[PDB]
């Protein structure tokens, strides 16, 4: 390639544990799942939007977030896999898909250590090979 | 684009 774009992110999710379960839903704990850039950028610059899809226990479990900051609050009971799939200014760049495993329960390690919520995420990088030129300039600003 | 870790397996 004459031209590598490397964005660095990371993605995951928070959890916050409600002391009890609540009696209409059975819920548990309020979670966040994120994309954020590793760096303190506009990823908007360059993403359209954030498609996360959530277990069919939810209603409408795909969901679209179009504009920063590119996540989901929702509350809930159980662990499950979320997929997120990143799609960019040009429809032609192939989009980037992402897999979560949400987590709510805190270790022991952790708890010991006095940490109150739950954070579980990870870093990884978006790798942009001769991308068109408006993509290369929006990647650049 | 692609992304530099594996789907469910991450340095």
């Amino acid at each position: 390639a004459s031209v590598t774009i490397v964005k660095p992110i990371v993605y995951g999710n928070v959890a916050r544990y409600f002391g009890k379960k609540r009696e209409e839903d059975g819920h548990t704990h309020q979670w966040t799942v994120y994309v954020k850039p590793y760096r303190n950028e506009d990823m908007s610059a360059y993403v359209k939007k954030i498609q996360f899809k959530l277990h069919e226990s939810y209603g409408n479990p795909l969901r679209v977030v179009t504009k920063p900051p590119y996540e989901i609050t929702e509350t809930g009971w159980g662990e499950f896999e979320i997929i997120i799939k990143i799609f960019f200014i040009d429809p032609n760049e192939r989009p980037v898909t992402l897999y979560h495993l949400l987590k709510l329960f805190q270790s022991d390690t952790n708890a010991m250590l006095g940490k109150k919520t739950v954070v579980s995420e990870f870093y990884d990088e978006m790798i942009f090979q001769d991308p068109t030129a408006m993509m290369q300039q929006l990647l650049t600003t | 684009a692609r992304t530099k870790q594996t789907a469910r397996k991450s340095t």
